[PDB]
């Protein structure tokens, strides 16, 4: 994060529609739950996996904001 | 779900490259078992019924302690959502069949099969015996490849009871 | 847990050389096997051993 | 994630009964040109770098302002986020090619495509259009029948032309 | 026992969810500074704040 | 989190003054009636399976529609997740019940599990039943006089159904 | 805060279990043991002042250095902020009485406790010897198991402290 | 995380035209005062620990409701808080006058610090005069002539004031 | 981008402590030859238009094949692209000197190279001998240190081609 | 020890990759920036022993108490061993100008200072004053450049302290 | 990871003394000539892929057995890796070099290479026979006179050699 294109980071809103929690029946809670609607705040260096690694789970997000600017 | 070609996309997007040789070449087999797939469903679809009321009598003479009262299996109301639970295992293995992936009987019965047994005291050896005579009756209905492919789906079933 | 086999030694060894001491470490904590095991809000423990 | 036929099992299931004579006619059709497909996922995926190639040229082409210095694409890395998108995006038709249903489209990452590109400022009419000449160069290539046996497979060109609709609608 | 690691499989699972207090904050912190750095001191100093 | 005790705590600290002898008498009736508190969490904990079979029965039976296709239990893994649920709810009741302070439950869960029950379209409204069925079918279990020695305690009858009242208002 | 009540709620939580008979055991035993930390606490209300004062005095006594103008103990004002911290210390040990745990001292005093002495130079050594002081009278002031609850309440402090 | 060279070098890319003579020869300028402004940064570094206990001493006198029971900076923890605040807005100040900069300051220390304390409950008119009193003392720790070569710095001064200045004003 | 300023305040604040003397003295280290950096920038600067032809026509030189037609080197438009490449490199070659690092070559030129290059056809040897003759010439257009600055980081950006 | 040259290569080498402009402009800095440093570290060490024997006095004359029968400076075991811990600290502050950085101070002293003090009650403010001593001697000890440096380390050794 | 000046620095601490005026005068010469180091480290830095290309070449043109299948650097993955090898060893060399002080070396390149290499079946000899190509090469570049001032270096061709020569016996 030491160059300009490293900073400039990203809030994003997530909410967990059953699209997830219905693949994780399957898979198992074998850690303690949490609630539904939950906000990460991700760099832009890895906003793509990040988002990508939600997706491959099922996360719906329901707004993305700029941190910076 | 997690049909075939729902495990193709699903283990493609995960990486980077495109759908390669070998998920063309998962997705062309399923393409051709499929209509033996649809056929079976539709010789399967034809017998509700009799499938039904011989796996309910099955369960009910090996198991001669629950019609007798006192227990779960009397009544009314009893049989008659027994036949409906039958009804919706065999609807299941008929949506697994037709979608030629363990997809809906993973997201339909078998996820959270445990946890409902055990809060509702419900006995898996009741429906293990309902999809073994549900075998036999497939064994006599269905006849070659279509036979092993509904017979694979069912045992599934019974893998996911055990 | 311990390394598994050759391939991760080398699969590591060349993210490292190619992309630095973050991106290795993103490949540990990003990965699905952490989130699976450990998630968002439990402490890594030594599972190996089971 | 929902195919076609996790979609059809999922109108069967929610009604109640089973699937209807009409719902196995229409997937065993389906089974039936499972390989003009198939097919057809082949062409875009092999041809997928030349498409891309192609349409990152004549994009360019049409608009330059995106080249200027401070350009939507000048910085060579913005550029290279663009080229990786379309790339994406190519991919993402692709698994909607083979699924042959619109949600799993919907349901991966166009949600929020939307969003951060008006968060990030990106215009989402020039990522439309990206879209648009990528479906041709795509229908282009799979127009070529060398190496392929013919056949009657305009439904897969209606559909692709579909699924890049709904692309560019959701971006734009 | 014939293993050396009993102590680290009877140890209990430590989580800290958001709404905390202080004290399982001030235990999670020992945790982490425990497991992550494998049981290597960690001065006051290095400690990031 | 947080008990009474420290409620009065925290409260003689924002005033800055020390425990007054009328808080130190309520608190000290509190710490003697612990011993019947001690025995209502105990039944509480010892009949959950029980009470939660029980109101699982009684709602399958008063309401239907979880069972037809469609609705929100019919899928197997969600009728799994109702009783979870319950039973989670039931956990967090005996948490307050022995704290003697609803912030515990309330401050915990409820402000996300309304946001949550809303996004999800189930009937919440059923959720809140569901709340009531199991404060009625522990209140059977609390009055069990056999197994403990005679004592008075309907203002534990009086604090576990205000628990439980305020839990489904909440969810309701 | 923490009490024996909030920490039996915190652990049979953080592992997802009902609150089964060992919490229960740890509740009865703080349950039992309330009314003797209760009347010390009230004993120990029933002496502000007294503990107060002569704990100042016990600070100026070992450390007379302290009262020279130029030093930290010169002028009246630093004379009530001796009061009223040894103050704030008193209340907590009776907030924990009253808890029957640590917790108020923890998140009150002890919670950030080295970093504040060192940013505004105050000696630990000036409250230890100060909280030994109310050792000291509170041996005489009390009696009973009372004595061993406030004495190791007023020994954990110090030893935070130290 | 910008200084003025990386600024300067953005908005000339902006433009997309090559760097002018007169913009080249302030940076040179400004490379040459590099060694002022090295001093100046040390002068308050050196000094951290002091200002910040000073600026707290007048802060906490100027308002006795924050060191009284049921204040903001009540207990130890809340106390050290503030402190470790108020040091850490310090070093960002330096960060941004070693950079030349306040982008380093406002890009990282003042995003989301607005609106947490807000959440907090504290007060942001009372950081607002923390920080004046931290500009105040760091102004005194700034003009001291000993054990340096005296030269003009007006200039370091009116930015030093104009960072604190603005980082009052962001997180009011 | 990354200047030493740009390292330095990372670094510090990665720890979370201020600024002490390495940091002070990597900062001075970059602003006593900020002047050599300035004056090379200035110095290539005016040559801006000699450079970019010279770029291109030893590119040709070296390269007969990208000439003739049937291929990307040919072209009035594709000339002109070339160059307006070798002045953006050049340009980035400024703003690294600028900076007394390579933060701004990094983050313009060196990152996401090899794809972007890729992707469109492009030799990496093109580029690498047109720098390779900017080198040749910026040796003798600058003395010294500031040729020392240039030469680092032309062949910086070479390396990063090749 | 993290000095300017092993920040540079630990720098390098966690990227993966070699020494670009920036990391040896920081190392050039710190090569000319040895001397006056080098020549800082001639001084003291000239003048050890009466910087210490003066940092011990002004120890004992801003805290006269301490020699007073009792506490901790009373007794001749105590002032010798006050006389090494004061040698200790300027040895390390001579190494970390020879090393041109703070590596030696924040190895050998800084890490794990409060720990150490804190179980044996050593005052930090005796060792904040006595490099206080030291930092004021060493204005009538050396001038000019390497003033700066040596004032600089001594510098963090009190911030360290306190 | 250590240098000359913290070499020295460690002997006489674990020896308990100040650094005596003999010691202070070798490092002030080295920190004076170290200028000539920056130049070799820039003339390993910038022609690295000369030297590991000229190595490779005269490898495989010396040693056959190793491209050939079931040679150890027969497909792409191997001779991959053994390129990067020869970069990373090389690497640690410039390093080294800058440092004055073969500890950085000796702790993350050959602390455990010739177990790992024995372990691999890649013959350490082979290795050896690299790095010393890799030293013939570079010194062919550490001498080069064009662009920088004329002096003698002959000192830092002796430690370059001894670096090289260091990698070569603690893998041989
Ligand atoms: C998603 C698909 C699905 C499954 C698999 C399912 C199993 C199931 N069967 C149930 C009732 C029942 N099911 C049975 C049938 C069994 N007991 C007898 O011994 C028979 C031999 C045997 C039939 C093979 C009985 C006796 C009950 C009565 C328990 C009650 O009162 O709910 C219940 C309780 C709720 C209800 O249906 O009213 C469940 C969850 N439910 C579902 O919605
Ligand atoms: C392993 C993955 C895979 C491959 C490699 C594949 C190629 C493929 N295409 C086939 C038939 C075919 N192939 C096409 C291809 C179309 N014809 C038009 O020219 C279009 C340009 C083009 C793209 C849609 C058509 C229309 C058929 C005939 C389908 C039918 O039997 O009615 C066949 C069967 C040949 C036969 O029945 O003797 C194969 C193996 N299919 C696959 O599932
Ligand atoms: C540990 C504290 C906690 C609670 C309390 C909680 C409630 C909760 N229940 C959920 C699923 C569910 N919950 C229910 C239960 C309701 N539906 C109706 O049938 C009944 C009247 C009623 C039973 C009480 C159902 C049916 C679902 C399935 C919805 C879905 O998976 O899409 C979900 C969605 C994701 C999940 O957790 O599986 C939440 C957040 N979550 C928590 O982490
Ligand atoms: C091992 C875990 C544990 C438990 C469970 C516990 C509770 C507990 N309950 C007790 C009696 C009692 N238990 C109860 C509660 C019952 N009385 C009925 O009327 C109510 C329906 C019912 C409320 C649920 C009462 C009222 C007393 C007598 C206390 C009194 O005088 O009010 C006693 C004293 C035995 C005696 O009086 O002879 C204990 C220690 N303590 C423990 O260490
Ligand atoms: C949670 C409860 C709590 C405590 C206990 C507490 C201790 C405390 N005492 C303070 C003042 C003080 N207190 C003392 C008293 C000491 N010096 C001598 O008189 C005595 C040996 C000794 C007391 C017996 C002094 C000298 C100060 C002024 C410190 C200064 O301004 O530098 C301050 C600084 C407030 C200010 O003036 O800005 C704190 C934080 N703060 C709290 O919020
Ligand atoms: C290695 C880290 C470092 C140090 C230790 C440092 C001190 C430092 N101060 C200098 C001169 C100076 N420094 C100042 C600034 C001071 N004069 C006024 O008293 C102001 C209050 C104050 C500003 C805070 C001035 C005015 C000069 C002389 C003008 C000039 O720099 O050319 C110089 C260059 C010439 C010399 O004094 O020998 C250095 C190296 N600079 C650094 O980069
Ligand atoms: C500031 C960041 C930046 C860089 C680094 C850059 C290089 C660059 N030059 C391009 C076009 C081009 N560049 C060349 C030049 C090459 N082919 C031959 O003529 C020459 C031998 C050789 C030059 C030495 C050509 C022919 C094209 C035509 C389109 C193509 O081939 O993709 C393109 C494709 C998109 C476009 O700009 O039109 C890039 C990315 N452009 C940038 O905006
Ligand atoms: C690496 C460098 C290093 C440092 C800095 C260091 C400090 C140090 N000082 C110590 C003892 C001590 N240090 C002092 C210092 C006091 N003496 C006078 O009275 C003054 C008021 C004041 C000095 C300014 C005293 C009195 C003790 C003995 C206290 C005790 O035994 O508990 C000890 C405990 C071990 C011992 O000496 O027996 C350490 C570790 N040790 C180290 O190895
Ligand atoms: C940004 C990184 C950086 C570089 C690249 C750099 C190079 C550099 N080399 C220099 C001199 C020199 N350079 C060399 C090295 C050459 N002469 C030998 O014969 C060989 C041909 C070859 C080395 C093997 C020598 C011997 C000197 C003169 C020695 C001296 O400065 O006293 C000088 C000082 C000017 C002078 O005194 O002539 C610089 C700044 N400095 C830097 O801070
Ligand atoms: C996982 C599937 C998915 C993707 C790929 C997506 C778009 C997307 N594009 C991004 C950057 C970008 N994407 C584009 C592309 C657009 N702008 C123009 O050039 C074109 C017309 C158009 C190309 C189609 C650009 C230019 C950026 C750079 C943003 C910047 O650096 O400021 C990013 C930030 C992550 C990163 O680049 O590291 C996302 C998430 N949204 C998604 O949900």
């Amino acid at each position: 994060a030491i160059t300009t294109q490293g900073k400039r980071i990203y809030k994003i809103t997530v909410s967990e529609a059953g699209a997830y929690a219905t693949n994780k029946h399957r898979t198992g809670y074998r850690a303690p739950i949490r609630q539904s609607n939950y906000t990460l705040t991700v760099p832009y260096d890895r906003f793509l996996p990040e988002m990508i690694r939600l997706h491959q789970s099922g996360a719906k997000i329901v707004n993305v904001t700029s941190v910076i600017s | 779900s997690r049909t075939v070609i729902t495990e193709v996309i699903a283990t493609a997007d995960s990486q980077g490259r495109f759908l390669n040789s070998t998920e063309l070449q998962a997705a062309f087999g399923r393409f051709e078992r499929a209509v033996p797939a649809i056929e079976a469903a539709r010789a399967l679809t034809k017998n509700q019924d009799a499938l039904v009321k011989g796996a309910v009598q099955a369960v009910f003479k090996k198991f001669p302690y629950v019609t007798q009262p006192g227990e779960k299996g009397y009544g009314d109301s009893n049989q008659a959502k027994c036949a409906r639970d039958i009804g919706y295992y065999l609807r299941f293995i008929t949506y697994s069949l037709v979608a030629s992936g363990t997809g809906p009987l993973d997201d339909y019965v078998i996820a959270g099969l445990r946890e409902v047994n055990r809060a509702f005291n419900l006995n898996p050896l009741w429906y293990i015996e309902a999809l073994n005579y549900i075998k036999g009756e497939t064994g006599k209905l269905l006849s070659g490849q279509s036979k092993t492919e509904a017979l694979l789906y069912i045992d599934h079933a019974i893998n996911a009871l055990s | 847990r311990a390394p598994y086999d050759q391939a991760e030694i080398s699969a590591h060894l060349d993210l490292w050389n190619t992309q630095g001491y973050d991106a290795e470490i993103d490949s540990y904590v990003e990965s699905e096997e952490y989130l699976e095991n450990f998630g968002e809000d439990v402490i890594p423990y030594f599972r190996g051993f089971k | 994630m929902n195919d076609v036929f996790t979609r059809a099992i999922a109108q069967a299931d929610l009604k109640g009964s089973f699937l209807l004579e009409s719902d196995l006619d229409k997937l065993a059709s389906f089974a039936k040109e499972g390989v003009k497909r198939l097919d057809a996922v082949a062409a875009l995926t092999n041809n997928a770098p030349a498409i891309i190639s192609d349409a990152a040229h004549k994009l360019f082409a049409e608009q330059q302002e995106l080249i200027q210095p401070g350009g939507n694409a000048y910085p060579h890395r913005r550029m290279a986020a663009c080229l990786r998108d379309m790339e994406i995006i190519l991919r993402y038709v692709s698994y909607a090619l083979l699924a042959g249903d619109a949600s799993v489209l919907d349901d991966r990452c166009l949600n929020g495509l939307r969003e951060t590109y008006n968060a990030l400022g990106t215009p989402t009419q020039s990522v439309a259009r990206a879209v648009q000449l990528m479906k041709d160069a795509a229908m282009v290539h799979l127009k070529s029948t060398a190496n392929v046996t013919v056949g009657d497979c305009s439904s897969l060109y209606s559909e692709a032309a579909t699924y890049f609709d709904k692309a560019a609608a959701s971006i734009a | 026992e014939r293993i050396r690691a009993l102590g680290t499989i009877e140890a209990p699972r430590v989580t800290l969810r958001a709404p905390f207090t202080d004290e399982q904050f001030q235990g999670a912190l020992y945790a982490i500074y425990r497991h992550i750095f494998g049981n290597t001191y960690v001065m006051e100093s290095e400690r990031p704040t």
